[PDB]
This record gives structure tokens, C-alpha cells and sequence, in this order.
RNA sequence: AGUCCCUCCCGCUCGGGAGGGAGGCACUCUGGGGGGACUGCCGGCGAUAAGCCGGAGGAAGGGGCGGGCGACGGUAGGUCAGUAUGCCCCGAAACCCCCGGGCUACACGCGCGCUACAAUGGGCGGGACAAUGGGUGCCGACCCCGAAAGGGGGAGGUAAUCCCCUAAACCCGCCCUCAGUUCGGAUCGCGGGCUGCAACUCGCCCGCGUGAAGCUGGAAUCCCUAGUACCCGCGCGUCAUCAUCGCGC
């Protein structure tokens, strides 16, 4: 039965890895999210990924497109109170990129302060610069 | 591990409760009166000796071995090429892990042959302590290299240090663990093999000592 | 009859208790046979292993100790058991063989720690900063 | 044959199994989605991460008399690794221990002494030292000094 | 009062601020509510360096 | 190869860094077995140890009267 | 009865034992028991400060110190002893207080 | 601790254990007074001297171990920006207040340190023992509301009494195995709190995401003689709040 590659929500992963791990490869999901979706699907968190049929990971993605609708709570989701519609959302590879750039373009639209350090490209969270972050040349 | 041992009970005054020193033999007489062999079950003395002159002569040998691996290695004189400054993930003062690892190492020695491990240490530290080396003497305002003979105790201590260093050099970021990394040293030292390390340093010291006699 | 014994090593007091009995010995609730720092479980058996298994067939002993660390309680307890066994039977040879194997099992420990100094003040009297040219 | 006489994790592991029946005790509904405190860095790994905790809370107070909450959040913490910075001690989370002692009282092993802390009932002492004795009743097979005491 | 937090009142409007030597025009748009007032009035002019001089390297002391 | 000789007197310490030691010892066996010679040794030594040497004819070079 | 318990606390260690044994004597002088003086944890306060006014030179440090002595004495309540403990006229650098349990 | 009652468990109990209360200060403790080592006895030089060698005896050995005290004079070194202080200055101002911005800017040179470059490990969870100091503007035992941050009631304390306080390296079971990875956790996105007359420039914590340089380091130089050096935590100064610092443990 063994396959060595399982493709779920876009990017695949090997079938030789513990199932809680290898899903790490989807940009926007780490460990301490992973065990959650695992335990709310109802499948072992240790099994070697090479043991997955189809309809299971179908459910997996299904949860992956609405964690809150099934028990995953509202204080570990990838953006709570979505500034365009406060709903609870957890995003993935395809669409996080879009979000980061739109939320940059926001402050790029109003000429606030915070944008200036994305534009002029130096730290934003109030370090100093007179000793470190020397990233160019002599 | 297994609880048959995890809890242990001795009624025999030995070392480590597994082996004892009654019949071993050091051949080389220059080292004879300088290797303690009294029972001394617990190899731990709390430095009540390195205060008066020539005090450290009488320690049971396994203790002098166990302390002399509490090392990141060498940190100001290169070894095998690289430096091995490992700091804060060391074993500097943590004698517990030292006792434990040396226990496992002795049991591994006992397996792959089946003999008194400490006698095997006896063969080992007999063949890595050289018997000459060099200095510089002042003769007339001009000073230069010469050669002289090494006193026993220094033979002893250089021997042990080189063994420890060697074994502590085959494990650097290596699948091989530290324990058998020890055994593969005492073994080779007892087999005077060139591929070993402790034998290397005795050979390469005496060579360049006789190169400039 | 009963006798009571003490000893101190790096701020770890040890009160021993002895009396006639069967051959069991505890510490702070612990039976001796259950001590995970085996390199400690050997730090207190030695006056119980030189005395012979036979004197170790007639005694009830429990110790109360406190202060210091898990390698510091062991030697205070050892001092306890020894200065006890030396009064229970209190003959002379059994002080004899307790001299050859080690000394400070009897003569008491003078080794005491040290202040710190006002140059790093967080390491020790003799580890200063690192000097500065240029 | 009281608990002072046996190694810890043995008795702990032991009681942790047969504690599966008491219908008082079960994992609450924020069980799978929570790390236990400000000194965890990963989640609970093994499955019976509930029952072990309930048990090892049982063992504590028995040989410890009167105690409460603010201190049990002070045994169950660990050195956290705060980023670039050195390491520092911390206390842990509480809501766990709270629901825990709720369901454990409701079982009936313990009872609340007002203003002074908590204690263990008879039921608890007998239930404990029973399994204590059972455990010593086979370990003694293979180490012959558990006989004498 | 640089620490105003704009509201349904002012969206669209035009007030000033103070930035260290002057008053400054800030005109209002949506998306500004939630921010402060002063956030939009910079305080330290940027720096466009000249060239190193005397001493800046240990050859020149 | 293995020749031992026995230390019978320590005479002084030479070497630009205070390391060698003037020590008049006796050979114990061999084609000589009884001739008492002059050598400098490295390490610490006590009157009464058993030293190995390897040439039995080197006759180390004299000191400035030990003082 | 009621175990009135008096107190003492001073800086000059010498000038305290004087009145301690004074009360010891009187409580002995009349016929009534008295518990020996109970020594208590000596008290210390440590204050260091940098010995240099400016910031140049190496930094050299002082250690000022002041130890506070406490004692304790329990006596019965015999009014014939109450009256003697009222004519005490203590030294100035000692403080006494009386409170019965 | 040894005696005595009461009360509670266990192989049902012959023995074991553990909680209170009444008695004792025997034992640790707290601290004032006391005794305690003098090259003293011998062994060897060195004059036979002053001395150093030695070995006994002993809790300690030949300044018993660690700290306080710093002579004459300098050093035109330092500080009038802690207080004093001669002269010259400003004197409706170079005086005294308030609301705002600044010391926190940024191609780069260097000093002192923290986290690492994984097996002398990382992660889960069980199992062990510490010490100096501090408390009424503050410390806070205990109980219920939160996932965690915290909030809510607040008993008890001005001190060997109640509180800050059940450290960590440590041990044992499971997962990971030569990898820029389960090493390393920068850097940025959201969202929930704290103190504060006031948190954008410019305070602090926590939940989820992303996952940067980094594979032990050239010529040079630095720190250490015994409970010392190394490694792991804590308490104070600072202080309405934040410790990668000094200072003790
Ligand atoms: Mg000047
Ligand atoms: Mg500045
Ligand atoms: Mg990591
Ligand atoms: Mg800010």
C-alpha cells in the first residue's frame, strides 16, 4: 500500500515522516498548529505519512479551510479579526503572500510613519542603528 | 538499565562493583610503584591531595582516568587540525555523566574480548608514554633546542591526556557516540596500531626528538 | 540503649539515629536501596560495607539531614554512619580499617567556601574582567 | 508499606493506568488544543497526557499535608528559553490544576480545608497504599532487600 | 495634542500637527481611525551622509 | 630500548625556562652496570625513582656549579 | 501571671548586657522566677558605595555596616517586680517594651 | 530525639507508617563568655646565632585561611557637572516656570558581553535536594472566574512567628540519527494585556504564523594556584514599570 509521496493542499510531502511533522512544509502551518488539526481529524499524530488514503486528507484540507467551524478555537488562528471582515481565518501558501503585501500597501497608501521603515528599509520595531544592522559595504 | 541493575547492591569491596585489581600486571618497572592498586571502591576523593608536594601520586588509576575527560577538549592548542571549543554544552564539572560514560565504556571493552578491562588499560598506558624529549638550554647567551629524558610521572600524565584527546576527537559531530569512541582508543593503544592516535603522539615525539639529538 | 550522631560538610547537617534491631536503615523517608544518584548510593554504603555484613544484620538506623545538595548530603550521612558504628561496637580494629580506606570519615572536614570580590562579583574572588589595550 | 518506601515514577506510572475508570475524571474540552504553560515549547506528545497529570497531582499532596494552588503553580514550572536572552525561572499555568482539583474532589479522594489549604481523606490513603503494596509485591522478586523492610 | 485618536468625526478633514519647529498639514482619509495623530508627522529629518573624516579608523589618531 | 637506571642524587635545574634538572644517577645493568653519570631530566623527580633511558652513553653537559 | 514579655534592642552590645543582668538581678532580688535572657538573631544591614566622586580611575568599593542586637526575657507578673521594672531608668541607646500575652 | 495519649492507613497486623496535643531542651540552632599551636618536642644543616629543611602527634601547621586599614612626596593625571570656593562675565537677561521635539538619528572603524554553529544533544513527561537578603506607598497565605497573559475576593503579618519560596545543571522512559535538520530563532505580519498626568518617535508580556547570518573560526592577545578555574540558578541597587549590568549568594 505504501506510497512515498502524498500531495495535500498544494505542496506534497514524503511518506517516511511522522504525520504531525511533514505537514510543516505548507507555508503558514507549523508544529503547534499541526497536532491540533491532527487530533481534531482523529488520526494518529505519529504515523508515517506513507499511510494515508484519500478521503482522510480530504477532510484534512476541509478543516484547513475552516478551523473554527469545528472546534479549533478563536485564539490560535492565523489572523483573528480580519481587518477587512473580522471573521476567523487561517491561510496557506497560495494566499498569505497576498495578505502580507496588501497590508504593506495599506501603510504605503497613507504615508504613515511605519511604512517609512518598509520603504527606506530599516527596522520598524524600535531598535537602534548606531551599532549593528550594518548590511552593506565599507 | 534493567531494574536488576538499576538498583544495585554490593557486598564485595571492589571497584565499581564489577571488577577488581588483584592479578593485573604492569611489566614496565619504571611505572610500577606509581599505579595505586588498593581496593578503594568509590573512585572519588574531592581533591584532598593536590595541595602538598608529590601528593597526587597515590590515586587509584580509574579515578585519574575519569577526571581527565571532563573537557571540551583543548581550547588554546590545536588538535587534528580544528579547534574544539565547545562551551556551555560541555562536561566540565558534571562528574555524573563522566562516571556513567566510563562505566559503559568499560563494559564495551569487556564484551568485544572478554578480559579484565583495567588490565587492558594497563596495556594501553604502557605504550603511549615516551622516554625522551626536548627543551631549550641557555649556553653562552645563545639558546637552542636539545633533548632530554622524560620522568615517569610526566610520562603517565601525557599518556593519559593524549588518549583522552584522541578518543575525544573521533566523535566531533559524528554518528558514533562518545562511549565506544572511547573503547576504540584503548583497544588500538593496546594493539600499537599506527592508525591509532595515542601511539601516534609517542611515535612523532620520539622521532623529532631523535631528529635533533 | 540509643546513641545519636552528627557531622557537617559544606552546609549539610546530618543527624543520625541508631539502636538495636533487624538490619534496616532509612533516610528522610528513603530506604537506602532507592537512591538514583548511584554515585551517591556508593558514598554512604562504604562504612556499611567495611563493617561486614554481620554487624549489618543487627541494627536499626534512620537519619535526618538537611541543607546542601544531593552530593553534599551523602558525605554528611557517611560521617554519620561511621561516627555511629564507632560507638555501637566501639572496639579498636573497626576504627583501624576505617583509617586505611579513608581519613576524613572521622577527623572532620575543615573545607569551607569563600567570599567573592568586587571586580566581577558574580564569579569568584579571583576571576577578573579581561584587560583592555587599544 | 507507605509511599515513603518506593521509587516515584514507578508508583506514578502504575496508578496512572487503573485511574482510567472513575467516571468523575476525564479530559476537559480545551484538552487537545493547549500547551501546559509558559514554560512549554511544544505540545503534549503522548496521549494519556491527562491521566498522568491527575495522578502525579494525587501523589503530591498525600505526602504533603495542607496545600493550595499558588504553590502548585510553583512546582510545575520550568526554565523557559526566552529568545536571544539568558534563562530565567517561571511559574506555570493554573486552569489545569483548577479543573483537576475540581474533578479530583468530586471523586472524593480529597477535601477542602478552609483558609488553610487541602488535605487527603481516608479513601485516598487506602487507595494509594493499596497500589503501593501491590507494586512492592512484585518488585521484591528481583531485588532481595525489599524483604527486610 | 499629538496623541489624538481620530474618529468618525474627522474622516476626510484637514488639521495640523507640530513636529519640532513648525505646523504641518495632515488631511484625513479612511483607514486612519485607530492610529494616533502624531504618527503621521515625522520628527527627525532623514540623513544622507557625507564621507568619513578624521579618526574614524585607527590609522588616524 | 628499556634500559633502567636509578636516581641517586638531584643536583640542580637548568634550561632557559627552568625545566631540566641536573641529576647524577647510576646505571644498574648492561655493558656498564655500575658507572655513574650525569644527565638532565624533564618533569618532577624524587630521590629514589627508576628512570629509563635509551643510550647509556650521552654524558650530559655540565652546569655552572649548580648555583 | 499572663507572661508579660519585655524586650531589648541596641547597638552598643556592651551597653545592653548591663541592663539585661540588671533585670536578672532584681527579678532575682525579689522572690519570683524569670526566664534567662533569650538571644535572638543579630540583625545586619549592608550598604556599599563607590569610593570615587567622578568616573575616572578604577572603581573601588566600600562596605558600610551596622548590626542590630536583639534579646528577650520573660518574667512573671509580680507587682513587686512590676515596680522594680518601673524604676529602671535605661541607658539612652537601648529600647525596652513590655507586653503581656 | 527518647517517653504518653488521641486520630488515621497497610501484607490484617504479630509488626510498619503518619498526622495533631502535653512534656523536654537531651540533638541541630541562635550568642555572649571561655579553652584551643607555641617551630613547642625530637630528626638534619646552618656558628653553636637568627634561620630554613623533616618527621611525628593533632580540628588545625611554620603569616592557621579570607578581608580592613595605604608612610614621606609626587603625579599641573581627575572632579568648580554632588556641596564649598577667588576673579571675570549675564544681569530683564547666560535667572524660574510651564505644552512640544532631542540625547533612542545611520554606508562604516573598534571595545565588553548574550544567544548559537546540534550526540559531552534537541523535544515530551515523570522523579530529586539549595543559600544571602527584603517587606505597611509594601509584602502578600488561601478561593472562584481566563487557554496564557491576568483580572476578582482578599484571610495573616511592623518580622527565628505570617509572606517573597516546592531553583538549575541533576536522574529515568519515549520520539529524532550526520542533516543547514526537530540545530540555530534573527527578521517581519496580525491579536489580547499591564503601569502610567501621558506609551506613534519611544515602555513590557503573551497566543498563531514566516523562518535570516551561522558547519569550531587568519596573523594576535586575555583570565586563573584550591573548595580556587569551569558550568547552572537565586536575592539586592536601580525602580510607578523594563536587568543581557554592577554587587552578594
Ligand atoms: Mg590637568
Ligand atoms: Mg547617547
Ligand atoms: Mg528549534
Ligand atoms: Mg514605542
Amino acid at each position: 500500500d505504501f506510497r512515498h509521496i502524498v500531495r495535500v493542499a498544494g505542496v506534497d510531502l514524503d511518506g517516511n515522516k511522522q504525520l504531525r511533522w511533514a505537514l510543516t512544509a505548507i507555508k503558514g502551518v507549523g508544529i503547534n498548529f499541526a497536532t491540533m488539526v491532527c487530533r481534531v481529524a482523529g488520526l494518529d499524530p505519529f504515523m508515517k505519512a506513507g499511510y494515508l488514503t484519500d478521503e482522510q486528507v480530504k477532510k484534512i484540507e476541509e478543516i484547513l479551510q475552516d478551523p473554527v467551524a469545528h472546534g479549533i478555537p478563536r485564539w490560535a488562528v492565523n489572523r483573528p479579526k480580519d481587518y477587512e471582515t473580522g471573521r476567523d481565518l487561517h491561510l496557506i501558501t497560495a494566499k498569505l503572500d497576498m495578505a502580507i503585501r496588501e497590508d504593506i500597501m495599506r501603510l504605503r497608501r497613507i504615508r504613515a510613519y511605519r511604512g517609512i521603515r518598509h520603504e527606506l528599509g530599516l527596522p520598524v520595531r524600535g531598535q537602534r542603528t548606531r551599532s549593528n544592522f550594518r548590511r552593506g559595504q565599507t | 538499565k534493567p531494574l536488576s541493575e538499576r538498583f544495585f547492591i554490593p557486598h564485595e569491596i571492589k571497584v565499581m562493583g564489577r571488577w577488581s585489581t588483584e592479578d593485573v600486571e604492569v611489566r614496565d618497572p619504571s611505572l610500577k610503584p606509581y599505579i595505586n592498586l588498593e581496593p578503594r571502591l568509590l573512585p572519588h576523593t574531592h581533591g584532598r591531595h593536590a595541595k602538598k608536594h608529590f601528593g597526587k601520586a597515590n590515586v587509584h588509576i580509574v579515578e585519574r582516568l575519569i577526571n581527565k575527560i571532563m573537557r571540551s577538549g583543548g581550547s588554546h592548542y590545536k588538535v587534528a587540525g580544528h579547534f574544539m571549543r565547545r562551551e556551555h554544552r560541555s562536561l566540565n564539572s558534571k562528574k555524573v555523566k563522566a562516571y556513567e560514560v566510563v562505566k559503559e565504556a568499560f563494559k564495551i571493552i569487556e564484551k568485544r574480548t572478554g578480559k579484565n578491562p583495567i588490565q587492558v588499560l594497563v596495556w594501553a598506558i604502557e605504550n603511549a608514554a615516551p622516554r625522551e624529549d626536548t627543551t631549550s638550554v641557555m649556553f653562552g647567551g645563545i639558546r637552542y633546542h636539545v633533548a632530554v629524558d622524560i620522568s615517569p610521572m610526566r610520562r603517565l600524565d601525557v599518556a593519559l591526556r593524549n588518549i583522552a584527546l584522541g578518543a575525544s576527537a573521533k566523535c566531533y559531530r559524528t554518528k558514533m557516540s562518545f562511549a565506544e569512541a572511547l573503547a576504540e582508543e584503548i583497544i588500538l593503544a593496546a594493539n600499537k596500531d599506527p592508525k591509532s592516535y595515542a601511539y601516534s603522539k609517542k611515535l612523532e615525539i620520539e622521532r623529532i626528538a631523535e631528529s635533533s639529538r | 540503649r540509643i546513641i545519636q550522631t552528627t557531622g557537617k560538610r559544606k552546609t549539610a547537617i546530618a543527624r543520625a539515629v541508631i539502636r538495636e534491631g533487624k538490619g534496616r536503615v532509612r533516610i528522610n523517608g528513603k530506604p537506602v536501596e532507592l537512591v538514583e544518584p548511584e554515585i551517591a548510593r556508593f558514598t554512604i554504603l562504604e562504612p556499611l560495607i567495611l563493617a561486614g555484613e554481620e554487624i549489618w544484620n543487627s541494627v536499626d538506623i534512620d537519619v535526618k539531614v538537611q541543607g546542601g545538595g544531593f552530593m553534599g548530603q551523602a558525605e554528611a550521612a557517611r560521617i554519620a554512619i561511621a561516627r555511629a558504628l564507632v560507638e555501637w561496637t566501639g572496639d579498636m580494629n573497626l576504627k583501624e580499617k576505617f583509617i586505611k580506606y579513608d581519613r576524613t570519615m572521622l577527623v572532620g572536614d575543615p573545607r569551607r567556601t569563600e567570599p567573592h570580590k568586587p571586580n566581577r562579583s558574580t564569579k569568584g574572588p579571583r576571576a577578573k574582567r579581561q584587560k583592555s589595550y587599544r | 508499606a507507605t509511599v515513603y518506601d518506593v521509587p516515584g515514577d514507578l508508583l506514578v506510572e502504575r496508578v496512572a493506568q487503573r485511574l482510567k475508570e472513575i467516571p468523575e475524571i476525564k479530559p476537559p474540552e480545551w484538552a487537545p488544543f493547549v500547551k501546559t504553560g509558559r514554560h512549554k515549547e511544544r505540545l503534549p506528545e503522548q496521549e494519556d497526557w491527562w491521566y498522568y497529570r491527575v495522578a502525579s497531582i494525587l501523589r503530591r499532596v498525600y505526602l504533603d499535608g495542607p496545600v493550595g494552588i499558588e504553590r502548585l503553580r510553583t512546582y510545575y514550572g520550568g526554565r523557559k528559553n526566552r529568545g536571544h536572552a539568558p534563562e530565567r525561572f517561571y511559574k506555570a499555568g493554573g486552569s489545569i490544576i483548577r479543573k483537576a482539583l475540581q474533578q479530583l474532589e468530586a471523586a472524593g479522594f480529597v477535601e477542602k480545608v478552609p483558609g488553610k489549604g487541602r488535605v487527603i481523606t481516608p479513601k485516598g490513603r487506602s487507595f494509594l497504599d493499596k497500589i503501593a503494596t501491590e507494586l512492592k509485591k512484585e518488585l521484591e522478586e528481583i531485588i532481595p532487600e525489599l524483604k527486610k523492610y | 495634542c499629538r496623541d489624538m485618536i481620530v474618529l468618525p468625526e474627522m474622516v476626510g478633514l484637514t488639521i495640523y500637527v507640530h513636529n519640532g519647529k513648525e505646523f504641518v498639514p495632515v488631511e484625513i482619509k479612511p483607514e486612519m481611525i485607530g492610529h494616533y495623530l502624531g504618527e503621521f508627522a515625522p520628527t527627525r529629518k532623514r540623513v544622507q551622509h557625507g564621507a568619513p573624516g578624521i579618526g574614524a579608523t585607527r590609522s588616524s589618531m | 630500548e628499556g634500559y633502567p637506571a636509578e636516581v641517586i642524587e638531584i643536583i640542580g635545574r637548568t634550561g632557559t625556562t627552568g625545566d631540566v634538572t641536573q641529576v647524577k644517577v647510576r646505571i644498574l645493568e648492561g655493558r656498564d652496570k655500575g658507572r655513574v653519570i650525569r644527565r638532565n631530566v624533564r618533569g618532577p623527580v624524587r630521590v629514589g625513582d627508576i628512570l629509563i633511558l635509551r643510550e647509556t652513553e650521552r654524558e650530559a653537559r655540565e652546569i655552572k656549579s649548580r648555583r | 501571671m499572663q507572661k508579660a514579655r519585655i524586650k531589648l534592642a541596641s547597638t552598643n552590645v556592651r551597653s545592653l548586657e548591663e541592663v539585661a543582668n540588671q533585670i536578672k538581678q532584681i527579678a532575682e532580688r525579689t522572690g519570683v522566677r524569670m526566664s534567662g535572657p533569650i538571644p535572638l538573631p543579630t540583625k545586619r544591614i549592608r550598604i556599599v558605595t563607590r569610593k570615587s566622586p567622578d568616573g575616572e580611575g578604577s572603581a573601588t568599593f566600600d562596605r558600610w555596616e551596622l548590626r542590630i542586637h536583639k534579646r528577650l526575657i520573660d518574667i512573671e507578673a509580680d507587682e513587686r517586680a512590676m515596680r522594680q521594672i518601673m524604676r529602671i531608668r535605661v541607658p539612652e541607646d537601648v529600647t525596652i517594651e513590655i507586653e503581656l500575652i
